[PDB]
């Protein structure tokens, strides 16, 4: 269009985009700023980065870039490239990979009431300190800084466009759910430049976690084999095989422990409840090995060298249950002696077991009244 | 050459940062035409497709129009794309921060204005998984071109047509195109999708969607995955005919079997996405079964217990023997030496007490073993029936009668 | 119409300032370039590729005579903001960046002052290389350095220095990194202990060469071993407490060689998991890879001890003889110390000589049984006391690592931001 | 008005970076090159790709930009963009990616006589053709070609730096004591360089940089050389164990399923060349087999031992060499019911003997498996390691 | 020089890039295509993705850049950057991962004569539909179409250098060797402009993979736990353990199984061999675990319990055992007396009709110890050498 190309070439003729659109250098450029969330792309738990896709809009008045549209055919409304004119200096703060300011530099709208609207896409790549506590089921709060980073709130002073950022073309995540989001703007004096306060917007978006996958994946085989653990008790030692499935049981727990350790950031800031789950299921798996060790110890005591003390055969066999030819016969009668002997001690053994099952299963039963 | 005469004439007085509206209130019709050279990939990880595409824009510039006559019959110019006004086409749902195209190749400027650019691109484009029904799935992504600049009082985005017949579906070259190997493609159309949200200064209102709708071709998943998990979880059963006696080892293999099963849930989750939305059908197989092969366990320890306890230890009811021995095999297929003398009949006495706790847990194990194959068996063939049923729809739009084929 | 407009002509345009040329009166004076460094948030350090990734802020000051006006003179203009590419700017560069990433991330706007002050504090994600000291990890503490140089001028012709601050009236450098607590994440992994910078001149160069002056800013950071503590020391003190217990298994089950073989088994991972997550570096072996090579070796012991006892139990008359003195030694010496027509009547007579020596042979084995019990036990009260003692030994050698109370060797001043040296 | 910037607008008033400094039309411009390696960064066996970081000497002659020093208040030398002069496309040509050329692009410094001088900085990632032989007791030999993309020898002459001094010129890597990162996983034995033309084409020429690097082999040993070790203890272990404990099967398995866990762990840092097998592969590979015939080999002494007279019958020729030759070289040296229960003991007396001869052979043959197993092992563990210690680089570099 | 700086001084003054170098607009520009091949950087077969090191020369002659070198001291051959002249716009069709057309630009060489020979350098990573049926004894035809993208034939011309890549300089790859390469140029009428042929040069280079490192690093294991499949028929019932050995060979081969999955592509146009072996592997475990089961199971019959079948104990008694000759198998007081008798008696019956049980069992054991022993060679040593015997 011959207006329009006039236009352009009147409006940038004189123009030098350093300086900042005031009519006095004592004024200030009042800013819009609001962030348009697309897309969640990623959240790095061990790196501990959320990459998201955005738009930054930014609304702002240039008294030099004003025109009558009587003049020009009547247009009021034109597109112009961003390196043409004067740009707010904003910089995500919390930048952890990639870059600080805007760099795809698409064109802006421009009116002939001097209004500049530019609303540039970015990926930011921004820190978030990831709460690892209630890992799964756990929300995460994370946040981007955005500010002016070169002039102070006399000279470029920013304004939230809403108190909310706006999520209306927003795609579902599908691993998380946005449980709230909101923007704050603040004033602050940095070490640098105390005698003057500079101007920043931060945008907090707390999202939580859809557990289903990690469930599935992690949560249900650790918990058959907690189930497998209690069996150990009632599987007899005369089987041999309680040695066998009790360490593969630890094995497999222990294998589950370092996928859960491996999905989790190395920082120590907290604990995670299900480190802290495996870690107790652990130790469980272990006494339970160690009674098992007991248990087949005893269930094999030699009735001969050992002979059972007292007060441990009274306990556990009253207490918890109401809970050429005269050498042959002298052999069998020292057998059948010894065969007693060997029965105590196996009955013992047995009812350890029993009661180390009801332990168990009292454990199982309390947690499905914690359910 | 004349071509030099007639590209600086038409540069001379000429700006790309002027859309070529030739008066107020004059919308420039784009029209976008997608060729699919080769399906790169799908990455169920990131949720990427990353397709091979030749993306022909067309529109008019007035400004860029000559005689033919005044330059020796020219009527055709190749111009670089870098000193023209574009229409500033971008993919919108691009997984990276690629918007535009790959190449930026010259566009070809006819002596009436007409623009016709055919750049060739790299596109990742953003679809959600569906995972209910991996591997036997079939997926719906979408390409979204939009106007990165210019909102529908300013372009008009357009399909491309051919001879007055809209071009309404991707279009696939006979000579330039390659199969994937691993996805089908079912259908392919296209369409002109507005929002109702926005109002037509939005540069969002209006939109061009290729849909791309892909079967997996399960094949390789069935020989590789799925096979060798249910000869596994098969083998599950056989601890129902190994003794109970210190030896056969049934709690051995049934553990073995629940450990190989984790292993394979491992590769599983290696191989499909994160989505977290719904659990994958051979994720959901691999569950059923590790249930299973963990009750086997516990009845296989059960049947450790009851077969190995003795009347020293525990006490045969005559209820339980009598109900099991009689209903169960029924149902299913099957000076003085008196001193001396009085003790060896203890042993047989004793020795004939465990032989019934033997029988009963033969009669556990048989009992339980049709039990857990019919349990096994069913899940087996339910789940990967459900696979085997997943059907990509007839149409493009279920409810559309239209097939959008050339 | 705004004024800076005007004054930016004058200065740039009017002036024909050239940011080629060093802000210099004569060619053999020297500009000064005061430099600092804000670290805004630790990112990472990765072990593996031994590199430092740090967010910082980098503060350069200088003078420029060219910049210099008057301010009544332009309506009491006080400060203005530049381009860096319409001014001189002095290019310092970080030396050992492990990636291809020498200059600052943004280049944001300079401030000059109507006396030609100009300062920059643009961003900066860096990359650099840290080696890793892997002897204690996990109960380690790291040194890394980042070293900022000027590659486009020489000492003759630059000098860099560390920036200074006043205070009550006097000034001193800046000999630390300065970390600003409004913005500043702590790492949740790795504590800062010190955080010293230093002015670096390397005699043995000449001042007309580039490599004779350096800034180096130094981080030594101790890392916090909860989580790895937790995660990976206490599943193999409690796994390694099985292989201890895999002496008192008794022989007649098939399982004492099983569940040693497991533990072992388990260890071997968490060696290799160990191996992982540390650089393949060959300064030093780390302490739990010293841990985890002496419980293999001690595990290993146990498998061959209760592979000795699973020999002598099964021995019988038939193979073996009970040899006089390893029967009083093994029966008496150990346990005291470890507190533990007519023939029908010859056809009788001939049952029960096979009787007797069925006796006998029980007894026999009877003996070797009891063998392999002492030799359990003697195993079982020398081996577990040296895998306690062990595993208490190292784990206390790493937990009593901490960084020095100074950051350099012979230097008695603590760069610490609270106590500057010269004010 | 500074008298820099008078010179700087008389020195390239018509100068013309595209144009290579010939003063008459058939000169040569004389290029010294040399380089300056601060860190080694990476050597990635996997990609076979040596990532260093470099400075570029680069020096040579522009007689444009000459002046009086006298006539400009005694400016003997000036620093310059690197982009307003002239300079050689001097790249590396070895490059594994696609980066050619320098990464910092500092300034060139060029004096009044008209000699410029430019040390760029620069990351590079050249290729090295890893010798997987010897892998993890390597010396790898990886070389940088620098020469200029463009110009030939007709145009270019390339030579070596000179020292600090003019005095002589440096054939060799230069190490800053000052700016340089000692690599922990390599020992840098020979850093030299020379200049190398080509037979057939009497235009190329390229100065190549050299690096010897030894491997030091920790974290290799340790993690491992040592488990595997351990493990093949066990499989000789295995034929100590009694048949009558059922643990032959599982520690022998074990061990065997342990060597290919490790082996396959190790699969992620060795190189995939097909040329030969490394060293550490080849000894996983003997530990394998040797586990794998001591699995057979306990297989077939567990049948031994249950074998029975009701079962198999013993051939003459075993019986005769095992019970008679090996023990001496192995040291292994050993009123009618009345009647009837009477006969019946006996029967099973008779019956047990027999059962005792499978039993002792099986002893004996897995005595001879454990003297056996054990010299193998240690001489082949031995053997495998004692030329691992010889592969050492040679004492001249050859250049 | 000054000579040469008046000279290019002169060249670029009137001289615009963007217009094709044709003495008339009817004319054609013809390029000489050249590839030179300097490294096969990688072959990504799970992303089906070939990335090469390569120079792409170029000749063409340019009317508008001659001169006479008698004007400017004899000069016959300059450097001049590549961004000054007009330049073919070369495109890579089959790219993958990477540039469609040269972004280094570097220098061409101009003589006198207007004849331009430019060698830019590029990293070519291209599509290569890889075929997986013979993985690792698999050759691969990796190919690499370049074409003008928006001149016709009748504009800008393209011819190849040689009938074959340049591999003078080429570095071997030590994972594949080159059988074989050459380069085919193609007239193509597209269904975008179908009036008019447009030119394309394709290179395809078929290259044999050198199969030692995936042999050692995962067949011969596959061989090992194999051999021990079959093995696990000579371990007495009697000693247990069976399952012990079955079940670890499983696990390996599940591992393995893994692991091979990791390296082959999803794609399902072929099933690998070295897939079908381990399926075939895979299914042979089982068997041999089935069959196993069942000869425990036989081996602890109980002799009151079960009777044996008399058809089965005529075979696996008389006529099996004489078959094979290489095995070594066979071929109050008087009242209480009066007790004991009776009770040893009934327990030699017993003990006599067990070990029949067992003997049947061992029997079984021999006949599938040789089968599976059979059929587990023929399954590999007869199969793999199909693909060996090329
Ligand atoms: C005598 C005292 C000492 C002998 C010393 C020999 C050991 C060293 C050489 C073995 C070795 O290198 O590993 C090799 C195998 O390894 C084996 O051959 C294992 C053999 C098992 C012994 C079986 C005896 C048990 C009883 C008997 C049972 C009845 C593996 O090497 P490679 O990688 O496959 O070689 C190809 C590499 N190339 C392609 C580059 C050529």
């Amino acid at each position: 269009s011959e207006h329009e190309t006039r236009l352009v070439a009147n409006l940038l003729e004189n123009y030098n985009k350093v300086i900042r659109p005031v009519e006095h250098h004592t004024h200030f450029v009042d800013i819009t700023v609001g962030l348009q969330l697309i897309q969640l792309i990623s959240v790095d738990e061990v790196n501990q980065i959320v990459e998201t896709n955005v738009r930054l809009r930014q609304q702002w008045i240039d008294v030099r870039l004003r025109w009558n549209p009587a003049d020009y055919g009547g247009i009021k409304k034109i597109r112009l490239p961003s390196d043409d004119v004067w740009l707010p200096d904003l910089v995500l703060y919390n930048n952890a990979d990639g870059d600080f300011a805007i760099v795809h530099m698409t064109k802006l709208l421009l009116d002939y009431t001097g209004k500049i609207m530019w609303t540039p896409p970015a990926i930011f790549k921004s820190y978030c300190e990831i709460i690892v506590t209630h890992f799964p089921f756990d929300q995460q709060n994370c946040t981007m800084k955005l500010g002016i980073w070169t002039y102070d709130g006399t000279k470029v002073s920013i304004s939230p466009e809403s108190d909310r950022p706006d999520l209306s073309t927003f795609m579902e995540s599908g691993e998380w759910v946005m449980k709230d989001y909101r923007g704050w703007k603040h004033w602050v004096y940095y070490t640098c430049c105390p005698d003057t306060p500079y101007l920043d917007i931060t945008y907090h978006f707390i999202m939580q976690r859809i557990p289903l996958y990690f469930v599935v994946n992690v949560i249900i085989p650790c918990l058959l084999f907690s189930f497998l653990t209690g069996l150990v008790f009632y599987l007899p030692t005369d089987s041999g095989e309680k040695m066998t499935l009790s360490i593969s049981v630890l094995l497999s727990l222990t294998v589950f422990l370092l996928v859960i350790v491996e999905l989790i950031p190395s920082t120590s800031s907290a604990v995670p409840l299900i480190g802290k789950y495996m870690l107790f299921t652990m130790i469980f798996v272990i006494s339970s090995i160690i009674i098992t060790v007991v248990v087949i110890n005893t269930h094999h005591r030699s009735p001969s060298t050992h002979t059972m003390p007292q007060w441990v055969r009274k306990i556990f066999i009253d207490t918890i249950p109401n809970v050429g030819v005269k050498y042959i016969a002298e052999h069998m009668k020292s057998d059948e002696e010894s065969s007693n002997a060997a029965e105590e001690w196996k009955y013992v053994a047995m009812v350890i077991d029993h009661i180390l099952l009801c332990v168990f299963m009292l454990i199982c039963i309390i947690g499905t009244v914690s359910v | 050459n004349e071509e030099g005469r007639l590209i600086e004439k038409l540069l001379g007085d000429y700006d790309k940062r002027i859309i070529p509206a030739k008066t107020l209130d004059h919308i420039i019709d784009v029209t976008l035409k997608l060729t699919l050279t080769n399906l790169i990939s799908l990455n169920e990880k990131e949720e990427a497709l990353t397709t091979n595409v030749w993306i022909e824009i067309q529109w008019n510039d007035y400004r860029l129009s000559w005689n033919t006559s005044e330059y020796e019959g020219i009527d055709l110019v190749r111009i670089p794309s870098e000193l023209l006004w574009l229409p500033d086409v971008v993919l919108e749902n691009n997984v990276d921060g690629q918007f535009e195209v790959a190449y930026y190749a010259n566009v070809l400027v006819y002596n009436d204005g007409s623009m016709y650019w055919l750049p060739p691109a790299i596109y990742r484009s953003t679809c959600p998984i569906a995972v209910t029904y991996f591997p036997f799935d079939w997926q719906n992504c979408s390409l979204v071109f939009r106007s990165q600049t210019y909102n529908a009082h300013e372009v008009n985005l357009q399909l491309s047509a051919e001879e007055g017949e809209a071009v309404e579906w991707i279009h696939i070259d006979p000579e330039d195109f390659t199969e994937n190997g691993e996805w089908t493609i079912r259908h392919r159309p296209a369409k002109k999708n507005y929002n109702w949200q926005l109002t037509k200064d939005d540069t969002d209102f209006q939109e061009i969607i290729f849909f791309l709708i892909i079967q997996r071709k399960p094949l390789f998943y069935i020989i590789n995955i799925i096979a060798p998990c249910v000869l596994i979880s098969s083998l599950v059963v056989l601890v129902y005919f190994l003794p109970a006696q210190a030896g056969g080892q049934k709690c051995t293999l049934s553990i073995s079997v629940l450990l190989a099963q984790t292993i394979f849930l491992f590769l599983i989750a290696q191989k499909v996405p994160e989505t977290s939305l719904n659990v994958p059908l051979i994720g959901k197989y691999l569950i059923f079964v590790m249930f299973v092969s963990m009750l086997i366990v516990m009845n296989c320890v059960i049947v450790l217990n009851v077969s190995l306890r003795t009347p020293n230890t525990h006490s045969l009811s005559e209820k339980i023997k009598h109900l099991f021995l009689g209903f169960l095999p029924k149902y299913l297929g099957m000076e003085a030496c008196n001193f001396i003398a009085k003790s060896t009949k203890e042993q047989n006495d004793s020795g004939s007490e465990n032989e019934n706790w033997v029988l009963i847990g033969k009669v556990i194990d048989k009992a339980c073993f049709w039990i857990a194959l019919l349990l096994f068996s069913i899940g087996t063939l339910a789940i990967f029936l459900t696979g085997h049923f997943n059907q990509v729809p007839e149409f493009p739009f279920p409810g559309d009668p239209r097939k959008y084929v050339p | 119409v705004n004024e800076e407009e005007r004054l930016i002509n004058d200065l740039l345009i009017v002036n024909k300032y050239n940011k080629h040329v060093r802000p210099v009166k004569h060619n053999n004076e020297v500009v000064n370039i005061a430099l600092s460094l804000t670290l805004s948030n630790l990112i990472s350090l990765k072990e593996t590729d031994e590199t430092l990734t740090s967010n910082v802020w980098m503060d350069h000051a200088w003078y420029d005579h060219r910049l210099t006006w008057n301010a009544s003179e332009y309506s009491d203009i006080s400060i203005l903001r530049l381009p860096p590419e319409l001014v001189w700017i002095p290019d310092i560069v970080l030396q050992n960046n492990n990636d291809g990433q020498y200059h600052v991330a943004y280049f944001c706007n300079v401030l000059v002052r109507p006396n030609g002050y100009v300062t920059w504090l643009p961003p900066a994600i860096f990359r650099s290389s840290c080696p890793i000291n892997v002897l204690y990890f996990p109960f380690d503490w790291q040194n890394c350095s980042l070293k900022f140089t000027a590659l486009n001028y020489d000492a003759n012709e630059i000098t860099m220095d560390l920036m200074t601050d006043t205070i009550d009236g006097k000034d001193y450098p800046i000999e630390w990194i300065i970390i600003d607590p409004e913005a500043f994440t702590e790492n949740g992994e790795w504590e800062i202990i010190h955080k010293p910078a230093k002015k670096n001149i390397y005699p043995d160069k000449f001042p007309n060469g580039t490599n004779y002056q350096d800034v180096t800013f130094y981080l030594i950071i101790r890392r916090k071993p909860l989580f790895y503590v937790i995660n990976f020391i206490t599943p193999c003190v409690l796994i390694s407490f099985l292989a201890s217990l895999a002496f008192y298994l008794p022989a007649e089950s098939g399982e004492k060689m099983s569940t040693a073989i497991s533990v072992l088994l388990a260890q071997a991972v968490f060696l290799l998991l160990t191996s992982q997550r540390l650089p393949e570096t060959a300064l030093a072996v780390p302490l739990i890879g010293k841990y985890l090579m002496f419980i293999m070796s001690l595990v290993t012991g146990v498998i061959v001890n209760c592979g000795i006892v699973l020999n002598f139990h099964f021995r019988t008359p038939s193979t073996h003889v009970l040899s006089t003195r390893v029967k009083q030694i093994f029966l008496e010496k150990l346990p005291r110390i470890l507190h533990m027509i007519k023939s029908g009547i010859d056809s009788t007579n001939y049952i029960v000589k096979q009787i007797k020596e069925k006796n006998a042979y029980d007894e026999e084995v009877g003996n070797w049984n009891l063998v392999g019990q002492t030799i359990d036990r003697l195993s079982m009260f020398i081996i577990t006391p040296v895998m306690v003692l062990g595993t208490i030994f190292i784990f206390v050698m790493g937990n009593f690592n901490h960084p020095p109370a100074k950051p350099f060797e012979g230097d008695p001043f603590d760069y610490s931001s609270d106590h500057p040296r010269c004010a | 008005s500074v008298m820099e910037d008078t010179l700087l607008s008389v020195l390239f008033e018509t100068y013309n970076p595209k144009v290579r400094p010939a003063q008459t039309v058939g000169d040569k411009v004389t290029v010294r090159v040399g380089l300056t390696l601060t860190n080694l960064l990476i050597l990635n066996e996997k990609i076979e790709e040596m990532t260093t970081n470099v400075f570029l000497n680069l020096a040579w002659t522009d007689y444009r930009l000459q002046w009086d020093p006298a006539a400009y208040e005694g400016i003997k030398d000036l620093r310059i963009p690197s982009s307003d002069v002239w300079q050689p496309d001097i790249v590396l040509m070895n490059n594994n990616d696609g980066s050619f050329e320098i990464t910092l692009h500092v300034n060139v410094l060029v004096q009044h006589t008209g000699a410029v001088s430019w040390q760029p900085s620069a990351i590079y990632r050249s290729s090295c053709t890893i010798k997987v032989m010897y892998f993890p007791f390597d010396w790898q030999n990886c070389t940088m070609v620098f020469k200029s993309y463009t110009y030939d020898t007709s145009e270019v002459t390339l030579q070596h730096a000179l020292d600090a001094k003019g005095e002589r010129e440096v054939k060799e890597i230069v190490i800053n004591k000052d700016a340089f990162t000692e690599n922990g996983q390599w020992s840098i034995e020979h850093k030299p360089s020379r200049k190398n033309w080509r037979s057939d084409d009497p235009s190329y020429e390229d100065v190549t940089f050299y690096l010897i690097i030894q491997r030091k082999p920790l974290f290799y040993i340790v993690y491992t050389i040592i488990p595997c070790i351990l493990i093949s203890i066990l499989a000789i272990l295995v034929f100590y164990l009694p048949p009558d404990a059922g643990e032959k099967m599982s520690l022998s398995i074990s061990a065997l399923l342990a060597v290919t866990v490790f082996l396959l762990l190790l699969a992620d840092k060795v190189p995939e060349t097909s040329l030969s097998v490394p060293i550490i592969i080849r000894y996983l590979m003997f530990i394998m087999i040797l586990v794998a015939f001591s699995v057979i080999l306990s297989v077939v002494v567990l049948n031994l031992h249950h074998r029975s007279p009701n079962t198999h019958t013993m051939p003459n020729w075993i019986r005769q060499i095992f019970i008679e030759t090996l023990p001496p070289f192995l040291w292994i040296q050993r009123v009618e019911a009345i009647k009837y229960i009477a006969e019946q003991l006996e029967s099973a007396s008779e019956f047990d003997d027999l059962k005792k001869d499978w039993q002792y052979v099986a002893m004996v043959a897995d005595r001879l498996f454990l003297y056996v197993f054990f010299v193998i092992c240690s001489i082949g563990t031995f053997s495998i390691f004692l030329d691992a210690s010889h592969n050492v680089p040679p004492d001249n570099p050859f250049a």
